[PDB]
């Protein structure tokens, strides 16, 4: 079965910085790309950036250019996601997922991890 | 860029009828939606994708159909599980947009 | 941590950086394409031409649907299962590529259900349509010119002619078609089949296939040029004579911490005589890595480098220690030509083989002069503004390092030959003088 | 007698055995090609652009005639029989401009005939015709541009002005000569040869050689395989400055097997040494014939899935070490370093797969468990005497039994030196050579002295 | 000076000797050529395809006018002045390439002038005419198919398929200009892109142009041929769609003192085996200097060698020895292959190796033999006056050169490999050697 | 004048094997192709196979693939051809013959040789 | 794979006549044909190649016709020593045939 | 200012040969190529040759092809013109010229040199 | 090859006046004419070139039309230092060929 694991909820002093990370486990790591969800208060989702661990490739949403950083590490098979200068509006649900080979559509969701800022 | 419009936000419906949810585009996307759901304890599944494929062991229950900028998702026969939020998604240009979810009430 | 101060004075001079960028994540379509065009409307006096065409096309379409049976025969359900033993031998891209024909498979069943709207077709591009949710494309290899010139002069021209000019123009067509499509073709199964060289069966003309798709984008050309749109054979008809395309649609993501460097190369004086240094002209750094990279097979633009694949190469240790400041280390090779370039700019500071070029100073009217013991000179506008180097006037800016950079000098490395017959006569002597150090070395070993 | 076991372990997998075959023996065939169309139907106001046309087209057809007279003049027979030539009156030539030399005089012969046709050849108006003089002998003409005059010029020459007709007409011509001149310009410094391939030739009718090669009767079942190998050659025999056409003779030959002889290819896998990826830097394609082993440039040859077909013996010679390395000495063979992303990791031969297992995923189905890989062995062989299926990423394959030594995995090997193959670093390479023989012998000099 | 009675014995047999000459001093004119057709006569069924086109074509020609912008706006009058800081980075070559932009942008004023009679044209080439003294040509990309095919079928077919087949053609154009003028044009500054190359935003059709500009010589093939003839782009509009081309008409001119010399390879026996011997073909001697000549980039007549370029090149001290007359430093490879020449003939004298050849005497009816101790035999009529060799008869003249010439040895060089794995291995193979002698020479020191 | 010679007559027993040689004399060996032909009673000729000496070539009839083998000595200019598991209708005569240079036809023949199996 | 047919094994003639003898094939050959003349002592001889074309050394007493499928082999004024038997041959396509054969008599 | 500056007036004997010089100052010498013309008694002028110093290539009339040599020195900048065998009718004022880069016409003129045979 | 012929030789002329000079060529040269002046001490000028083109530092009195294989050189209002012989050169084919020369006087 495949699955994906994520931290628990943050508490972040606003102007702060967090990473969140992102584990997965049966499948083979370096074949698939993983994408980041962001979803607020008012129920809407929103598309962040993804990132290819094969080739070590990124690519990025213009709303969140200099906001988050995407990095992996194939050792451990884990994604890491840093959020910078974080204001009381940053406070949300994220998601980790991952997408199919031929059409951009994902099949496997992680549980979530809330973070808030005050 | 390419905005994902749903008209209705709640709809109620009774056990064993038929529903059907619709959403809207602002340019043609060459049948690239797929579909969402999000169970009340924040869990997300794949039901429908490429607008008539059903994702593996997804009851039959479910269907998808439309065409050029206006698509719909049908639902027969409504158990109790099927109460939950409902999402539909555009994959033919970057950057991927979502809809503003549809939500079902006994 | 390229020391670009010591590499000035060798003769590069830094240029243009640029980024780094590979194509990954696809978007899949298909299409069918036929092979024969309709007469149906000239059919009085086609002659005997279409049955030796069809005989002609047969012999060519049937080795390619022999060699897709092969992997047809031996891959079902079981995710995808392949019997390894029928198979014997193989790579791993062509089991990629199977795996990726054994998940096509599925939509061809679904196309195949047109069989008869396929055959009944009458233009150059048709769309055809069974439900709302489900359309494919045709496209016909020579209708177009059968449309509009051989049919409305039916009447005019004795129609022996008329059979002639249909021999001729499917002769023609077939000529096109060999090169792409003969033997040549020795593994279909493959998916690195550019789109280019597919729509030769529909003459040549990409453009149109890519258009009719609905396919848009910002780095279209970018895409197109640098060979990363592909195609794939999965379905040949031998008594309807059309195949089934499947076609790749990717995206282009950058390479992080990693970057190109560009240099620029200055002939320099020596002792009484020019020479010109032997280094790489592209260098891509990787995190803190150092290495080659064989630009020959990637686009270039004017700001980044695009590939469709990683072409890293190793490098020896000798270039590298040149590289961060060794400048004894860096070959050198004598001009004997007279053409080469001989000055260059760099953020506007002029760096000049003064010696060879005639160098003055407009504002002071009063030529500039090299010694014998300097390489180069560098010129900015602390000594004087504006220069002249023939019919072009210059004006400088200035220089950003040392104050004394035309009162220090380097080491000079050693110097080398690149022919091709030079580097098996550098070999047999070298090999002829090692031998006779060991044949003396042999009397040593006695004593 | 090539040691696969211990090629194997190197990451060198054999693969596919092919035949060898050359071609010989052909036969000839001759026609005529016209290189200006007749526009008598539409002589009204064609204007002044043919004779401009034949004032281009001289320019270009003299220096070939000039070339070939050199050698129709000192040809002839002395009876004293053969073929006799005058060495004196030629001066500096080659073997092959000789045998292309009897070759001409030969075809001579059957030119006479045809060149007496000379006023049916200028009075034919269509793109294909046929010529009998009597049933014996037959000619085939082929018209460069008769098929758009008849077909387009012609039928509208009354629904617009004329005018634009003439610049029809001299566009079409121009185009015509812009692709002739890749072919038969002054790159043709050679006439007298017989490797000219009949793709080229047909340049001169538009690049439609399959109606010429169809029109002359040829059908056999090797028709591609000569075609894509350049195998079918043509030959310019004679010239006409007055009425503007050639006469080409064409060949076509037959195949034949080289006995005791075979082509071998391997399949490179990467392998790990001590904490990188190394690739061996082995010949793919080795030719053995009568027990020899050799090279092969094997880019001018045409490859097919049972077979190798060239129109020339392509041999090259071996070094001693390579030959070493081949026979089953691992220690003289060189390798190479990994730094890209994207590199082969695993290959399948007769139901038995080689994988570098610590660079990819390794795991059995059966079972769940995953395959291991220590740090002393270069590579993996797996056969269903372990396990009967393995996943390799999102592929699952069933294997066969290994043929050979049960203790494969248990034994090892010796390892050759490390190598660059860039074009600067041979030349830094030798540098560095050269500067540490020239110390040793700076000290040995010395060492002499005492 | 090079010793040809030395040479011949190892196999290499002196041929023809040629003239060197380059190119200068060209002729300049400016044409205009239009992009896009006029469809005014067939406007009754044209659809919307005009403005997908316009749109198209306006992406691909924005880059191009932003490239020249960058020099557009930093070159005024003052000679000519440029302002260095506002480029930054540039080459000689560039910076020529701007100054010949500036020049030349004053007939681009007058020129644009007739900007409504360029956008009025309706034929495939056009003369306008302002004044006596100025007149310009205009060539339009696909007028002619339009005005001979689609207009007078206008009213015979549905216009349906008049519409498809005007798309079909732009298609055509468009993909096949997309080669040239696509993003591989990265420096359209430079003057170094040839007239075949341009040609092909009018189809490929360079005669037409060469032909109408009233261009005329005796070489006009031979400057053709060597890429002689290059064009600028100077104007680009992006409201009409029209650009403006210089082209540059050369001359050649004879090098002083200068020849190239060719020699034919034969091979040759020295103990059991074939040899061939590994020398350069071609040898350019200037002045009195010997040296190499890459001449894969040149154009080689009957009589004359014609470049664009110096090509001239190093050679090794060792390679110079051995063409003087030092037998034992050319190396030789062995022959596998059954294909070989095997004899020649210079100045009616033969020379043959009568070991792997047959050679007899058709006067005498008597075979020639050849000892093993010889590498080849020379053949004339003082011993031989007719021979033959397979199927030909071959009548001989008479040798100037020593009467001793089959009573004399030589000395042989090493053996060599000419293969790149073969190199590597070696490399490799001569570095272990030196390895192992500087150990033993270590521990001789520390005894 | 050129001319070919061939040996004298053969008996075999049956299941045994022959060879048949052809020497050639007035030209040069290796310029030219050989063939070989097989006449039974009945007077019915039958075209077996070429060799081609120079690159070291053989072409084969279907019906004759698995009983003859053809070879060269280019020493002493000599052909070679082996039968092999003679029965009794391998009795007849079997000529060499010399290619012309340009079609398929012959201009000179061997006198031939009988071989008879009983 | 094609066959050659000769409808005459025996013809008889008188010193001085002509004599005329005809080879068939199934297919077209395109004028490749040839022709051989065997000796009682058994000896071969080539006459005509290529369907006109005289062998040196062949005197002029004979000639050769024909094209298509049919062709033909005439002798004039025929002496003693053309007593022999003649066969046709064809060079169209791998393997080669010959003919039956012809036996002239007095 | 650009100037050429050519040598004085001299006098020959039939059958005897001269060397004329021609000097630049104020551009860069191998930049430009060079021309002689010739003027008689009549005033008709006559193009002989021009010369290129950065490639070293010549290019002759026809008519004075073996009456006239071109040389140039780049060290001092100098071009040197060298007449063989004159007769009575080689008495004449002589030319040095500078060409203009793109069309064929010449800017810089020298003063002329005056040569009399008797 | 190519000739170039003026017809007229000497010019009279007053101060003031307007002066026009001839030039024909035997072939067509198109517009590659330039003009030349030499003074009577022997000094040569370039006073015109591309046939309508001034060179650097001419006044503008002078001006030069022409086409086809005529063309023409006017000067207005002439002045004392206008006494001088002028040439017409083509520049289209080798070798260059120069005019006979117009001399002017008051
Ligand atoms: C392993 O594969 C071989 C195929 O060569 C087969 O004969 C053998 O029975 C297989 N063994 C098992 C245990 O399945
Ligand atoms: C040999 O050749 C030379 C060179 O042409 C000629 O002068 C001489 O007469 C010839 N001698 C004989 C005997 O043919």
């Amino acid at each position: 079965e495949v699955q994906l694991q994520q931290s628990g909820p943050e508490l972040v002093k606003p102007g702060a910085s967090v990473k969140i990370s992102c584990k997965a486990s049966g499948y083979s790591f370096t074949g698939y790309t993983m994408n980041w969800v962001k979803q607020s208060h008012g129920k809407n989702l929103e598309w962040i950036g993804l990132i290819n661990p094969f080739i070590g490739g990124t690519r990025y949403n213009q709303k969140f250019k200099g906001k988050a950083t995407l990095t992996v590490d194939k050792s451990s098979r884990t994604a890491y996601m840093e959020l910078l200068s974080l204001t009381s509006e940053d406070s949300a649900v994220y998601y980790c997922a991952r997408e199919a080979d031929y059409d951009w559509y994902f099949d496997v969701w992680g549980a979530g991890t809330t973070v808030t800022v005050s | 860029d390419i905005q994902m419009t749903q008209t209705t936000s709640s709809l109620s419906a009774s056990l064993g009828d038929r529903v059907t949810i619709s959403c809207r585009a602002s340019q043609d996307i060459s049948n690239y939606l797929h579909w969402y759901q999000q169970k009340p304890d924040g869990t997300v599944n794949l039901l429908i994708f490429y607008t008539s494929r059903l994702h593996s062991g997804v009851p039959s229950r479910f269907s998808g159909s439309g065409s050029g900028t206006d698509y719909s998702l049908t639902i027969s026969n409504l158990e109790q599980e099927d109460i939950a939020t409902y999402f539909c998604q555009q994959g033919n240009t970057l950057p991927r947009t979502f809809g503003g979810g549809t939500k079902l009430e006994i | 941590i390229l020391h670009y101060e010591k590499l000035s004075k060798i003769g590069l001079v830094k240029g243009v950086t640029r980024k780094y960028k590979i194509k990954s994540n696809p978007l899949t379509k298909d299409i069918v394409i036929k092979m024969i065009p309709n007469v149906s409307n000239m059919s009085q006096c086609t002659g005997s031409v279409m049955e030796n065409y069809k005989t002609r096309l047969n012999g060519i379409l049937t080795p390619i649907k022999g060699a897709l049976e092969i992997y047809k025969n031996n891959t079902h359900d079981c995710g995808v299962c392949m019997a390894g033993v029928a198979i014997g031998i193989a790579t791993a891209a062509q089991i990629t590529a199977g795996v990726a024909l054994y998940e096509a498979m599925k939509n061809a069943d679904n196309i195949n259900k047109l069989k008869s709207s396929i055959e009944s077709t009458n233009e150059a591009v048709v769309k055809l349509q069974e439900t709302a949710e489900k359309t494919v494309y045709v496209f016909t290899a020579l209708q177009d010119y059968i449309n509009t010139n051989l049919v409305p002069t039916i009447d005019k021209i004795p129609c022996k002619q008329t059979e002639l000019s249909l021999d001729l123009a499917l002769s023609k067509y077939l000529s096109d078609l060999l090169f792409v499509f003969g033997p040549n073709l020795q593994d279909p199964v493959s998916n690195s089949m550019t789109i280019q060289a597919i729509s030769q069966a529909f003459g040549g003309n990409y453009e149109t296939l890519l258009r009719t798709l609905g396919y848009a984008t910002e780095d279209f050309d970018d895409l197109l040029e640098s060979d990363s749109i592909t195609g794939q054979i999965i379905y040949v008809d031998l008594s309807s004579y059309y195949i089934i395309v499947r076609v790749y649609f990717p995206i282009l993501t950058e390479i992080q911490q990693a970057y190109i460097q560009e240099l620029l190369p200055v002939s320099f004086n020596n002792d009484n005589s020019e020479w010109i240094s032997i280094v790489p002209n592209f260098i891509l750094v990787r995190n803190t890595l150092i290495s080659n990279i064989e630009i020959g097979f990637c686009l270039i633009t004017k700001r980044s480098v695009i590939c469709n694949q990683d072409y890293a190469t190793p490098m020896t240790n000798n270039m590298r220690e040149c590289l961060t400041g060794s400048t004894e280390k860096c070959p050198r090779e004598l001009v004997v030509s007279s053409h080469v370039p001989r000055f260059a700019l760099s953020n506007g500071v002029l760096f000049a083989n003064c010696i060879s070029v005639t160098c003055q100073c407009q504002t002071t009217g009063r030529a500039i002069s090299q010694s014998g013991e300097q390489t180069l000179l560098m010129i900015d506008n602390t000594t004087c503004p504006t220069a002249v180097l023939g019919n072009v006037i210059i004006s400088l800016g200035k220089y950003l390092g040392s104050v004394n950079y035309n009162s220090e000098g380097i080491a000079i490395g050693p110097p080398v030959f690149t022919d091709k017959v030079d580097i098996s006569s550098q070999i047999s002597s070298m090999n002829q003088s090692l031998q006779q150090s060991k044949d003396y070395i042999k009397e040593a070993q006695r004593l």
